[PDB]
RNA sequence: CUUGAGUGCAGAAGAGGAAAGUGGAAUUCCAUGUGUAGCGGUGAAAUGCGCAGAGAUAUGGAGGAACACCAGUGGCGAAGGCGACUUUCUGGUCUGUAACUGACGCUGAUGUGCGAAAGCGUGGGGAUCAAACAGGAUUAGAUACCCUGGUAGUCCACGCCGUAAACGAUGAGUGCUAAGUGUUAGGGGGUUUCCCGCCCCUUAGUGCUGCAGCUAACGCAUUAAGCACUCCGCCUGGGGAGUA
């Protein structure tokens, strides 16, 4: 530490927006450990958008996460996209042992006026 | 507003017969206060869309009421316009 | 003449002894306008489902106090925001 | 002993039944107070 | 209240004023007047330093107990009145006691009303007390800076200061100029805004009004024949043609700042914005 | 019957919402359309003296 | 004289209004921490941001807005419109009762006041959004769609303006004229050991389907576009023109 900050439950947190998805894992307040983009990955304009670009972000940054190593990771979820589900499947396999999953993309309570058009 | 006592109060002093709830010299004197006490509601509360509305149409239904006194009787019709003091 | 119910709702990291005479005091402001106290209750040491400003759970509590319209919240809710130990409050009627 | 996948489900369900998918589709870009009503003056029969 | 005078002649069109209903007497007391001079802009050797002041009325000066240092002891108002010297009016006082003293004029201080100066004192206008006393979210005026030397900020016509929070010492405020400076936290202070705010909205609709006050005429620079001032000269009017548009001993006007950067203030300020 | 709520009634508060801190409506409940109207003002000052929460979802 | 109208008596509901006062989420920004190399957006890209450390993550602070689920072909309003909560003031509406007045009523030119959004002025505040606007991209071309940003304004008070597809494309009131089915505020009767369960009747509003009748036809049909009465306003081929 301060990089070598050595746990056993962190945190994934996820979002997949339509044209992107990424993931970054960290400890329960959290403190950045490691992230990954599907434009990092190499991919691009639809591909940031599949869940096979989630799949490999999950994993290729959730082995830096075991660098310091961690089993149990714990997930945030924003940003509604199609690799919510396969990522997941992904990380099962990533080697951890997750404890819960709840699901945080806030709904205001008519505070903000969005875009118009169209 | 008013109290349910003070209505029940004031047609005591200008009720013809004790069983009375008509004889509109009750009705114009009730709506009087009335009228007079929104006033004042309303000149703290410059803005409102229904409250003169309320008060045009208590004073039109007054003054037809008033109306029906002078075409009925003249000295009553006298004593309370100077009585309550108005329509000069 | 009319039934006021009121809340009002102290940190439970007080010392009680300012609970106290914020109690004694408090009602001494209800009852002085010539409202008449009513009814005082200490709903309990009582957890909540919301942090209010860094807390936990906290001192709910309740009196109850009849009057004519115009002489309780013109200091209360005057005073609640000055009160550092008072955290919300809330009035209704009937 | 209720493996990940599971969770996914469990998980899927509290999305699915939380409606929070509808609602940032509903609020992803303006409505005029109208048109959602005329919207609804139309789902007035459909149901 | 502002009104509109009609034109009857070509200098009383745009123009306005006060009404005066602020007010219930005329005159004032002869105990606690002090005369007061005009020097117009001139030090003791005689020399203008400051370019147009000067040609007033008469006028005299009044005093004032800002420190409000007598404390816990009760008192009222007995009447408003006008005082050239500033913007806004000013308030009487009589004492429980039988002392008279004048103070200032905050929003919607009416006669009858009661004042005390003591740290016992809660939260109502023109009680005065140490600011630590003080919750967050109150305008307030007649500030010290240091203690006891009688307050001197948010002391003009209409709003005054605002308190945004506090550590135990110092002690944060906000200001009419959107700034911002930590300040002790034993410092006597009062509450309320300032009274009379109209006051800015006047039209003053003429010139000889500014005589009156005294104020005098100004002068523009693209006239002086040029050994006064930069600006000056040029056949024709004159575009003016060196930058950084100077004043008239130099040491240009607009953009540059003053605020020295070694002042004991380096750690007080933050947020400076309105200057 | 015949007064609401304020606070009192839990047992038909968490009758009468879901696991997060939104409002199971006229529908699942079928109750009257009178205390749907009194009690939905119940909750709402029911919350702003924190006895629950606006979204419990943790 | 009361059956009209109205006051009374007892009841019922209501996003009805105006002023005031609190509360939470959520965006944007800022400070701080973690921490590396992309974020963002697209039909596909770029404009833009990024080593000064972004975005992400996390704590805290700021302040302006609009107040999630409930919410319903649900209600209230004369019309526009009215949806966080509480308080102060206040109007209006429906039911049943009826003892009081005793036809006091309907319409209403002129006249008078209310009135979406936009906008003008005196000021204030100004988070998001976005005319205008700058830029990229698209296009044979694009001042436009599309992307990036951003002003006025959106926001508060006070004043003004006085229009709309201000629409039920149906003037106000009175009264009669087949049904059936729902939803809202009430009332009354029965049943039920207690109706909370339920049934029956009725008033008011509210929608849906459909006889007669009407209709050029579409279609309305007890909330009539049927049957009749009273009052007001409006039309006389189109354009020119709601113009001079």
């Amino acid at each position: 530490r301060r990089v070598k900050k050595n746990i056993e439950n962190g945190v994934a947190h996820i979002r997949s927006t339509f044209n992107n998805t990424i993931v970054t894992i960290t400890d329960e307040f959290g403190n950045a450990l490691s992230w990954s983009s599907a434009g990092a990955l190499g991919f691009k304009g639809s591909k940031k958008s599949t869940p096979f670009a989630a799949q490999m972000a999950s994993e290729t940054a959730s082995k830096s996460a075991m660098e310091h190593g961690l089993k149990t990771v714990e997930v945030t979820v924003k940003g509604p996209g199609p690799g919510r589900e396969s990522a997941i499947r992904a990380l099962q396999s990533a080697g951890l042992e997750v404890t819960a999953i709840r699901d945080v993309t806030p709904v205001p309570h008519n505070g903000c006026r969005p875009p118009k058009r169209r | 507003a008013i109290s349910q006592e003070r209505k029940n109060e004031i047609i005591k002093e200008y009720r013809v017969h004790e069983t009375d709830t008509g004889s509109p010299e009750v009705q114009i004197a009730v709506l009087t206060a009335e009228i007079n006490a929104v006033n004042e509601h309303l000149r703290t509360h410059k803005k409102d869309h229904h409250s003169r509305r309320g008060l045009l149409k208590m004073v039109g239904r007054r003054r037809h009421l008033l109306n029906y006194l002078r075409s009925k009787d003249i000295q009553r019709y006298r004593e309370l316009i100077k009585s309550l003091g108005i329509r000069r | 003449m009319r039934t006021y119910e009121v809340m009002y709702i102290v940190r439970p990291n007080i010392e009680e002894d300012a609970k106290k005479a914020l109690v004694e005091r408090f009602n001494g402001i209800l009852a002085t306008e010539g409202a008449e106290v009513l009814e005082a209750k200490d709903w309990g040491k009582r957890r909540l489902a919301y942090e209010i400003n860094d807390f936990k759970d906290g001192f709910y509590n309740i009196v109850r106090v009849k009057s004519d319209n115009n002489k309780a919240t013109d200091e209360f809710q005057r005073l609640a925001k000055i009160s550092d130990d008072i955290i919300r409050y809330m009035v209704i009627r009937e | 002993n209720e493996s990940l996948e599971d969770a996914l489900r469990r998980f899927k369900r509290s999305v699915s039944k939380s409606g929070t998918i509808q609602e940032v589709r509903k609020r992803e870009f303006y409505e005029k107070p109208s048109v959602k009503r005329k919207k609804k003056s139309e789902a007035a029969r459909k149901r | 209240a502002i009104k509109k005078y009609k034109p009857i002649t070509n200098g009383r069109r745009n123009m306005t004023s006060l009404d005066f209903a602020e007010i219930t007497k005329t005159t004032p007391e002869k105990s606690l007047l002090k005369p007061l001079p005009k020097k117009a802009g001139r030090n003791n050797q005689g020399k203008l330093t400051v370019r147009h002041h000067g040609g007033g009325h008469k006028r005299q000066y009044r005093v004032i107990d800002f420190k409000r240092n007598k404390d816990g002891i009760n008192a009222k108002v007995d009447s408003i009145q006008y005082d050239p010297n500033r913007s806004a009016n000013i308030a009487l006082v009589v004492y429980a006691d039988g002392e008279k003293r004048y103070i200032i004029a905050p929003k919607g201080l009416e006669v009858g009303q009661i004042v005390e100066s003591g740290a016992e004192a809660d939260i109502k206008v023109g009680n005065a007390l140490p600011l630590q006393n003080i919750p967050v979210g109150t305008v307030v005026h007649n500030i010290e800076l240091k203690p006891g030397k009688g307050g001197q900020i948010a002391r003009s016509a209409g709003a005054s200061a605002q308190v945004l929070g506090k550590e135990g010492k110092y002690v944060l405020i906000r200001l009419r100029s959107g700034e911002v400076r930590m300040i002790l936290s034993t410092c006597r202070a009062t509450i309320g805004q300032v009274g009379n705010l109209q006051h800015e909205l006047v039209n003053v609709g003429k010139a000889g009004r500014s005589r009156w006050k005294g104020i005098r005429p100004t002068v523009r620079g693209s006239v002086m024949n040029p050994n006064d001032h930069p600006h000056g000269g040029g056949e024709g009017r004159a575009p003016i043609g060196r930058p950084s548009p100077m004043s008239p001993w130099g040491k240009p006007t607009l953009g540059k700042k003053t605020r020295r950067g070694k002042k004991s203030s380096d750690k007080l300020i933050v947020r400076g914005r309105k200057k | 019957g015949i007064t609401h709520i304020d606070y009192k009634d839990t047992e038909l508060l968490k009758r009468f919402i879901s696991e997060r801190g939104k409002i199971l409506p006229r529908r699942v409940t079928g109750t009257s359309a009178k205390y749907q109207r009194m009690l939905t003002t119940a909750i709402k000052r029911s919350r702003h003296m924190a006895l629950l929460p606006y979204v419990k979802e943790e």
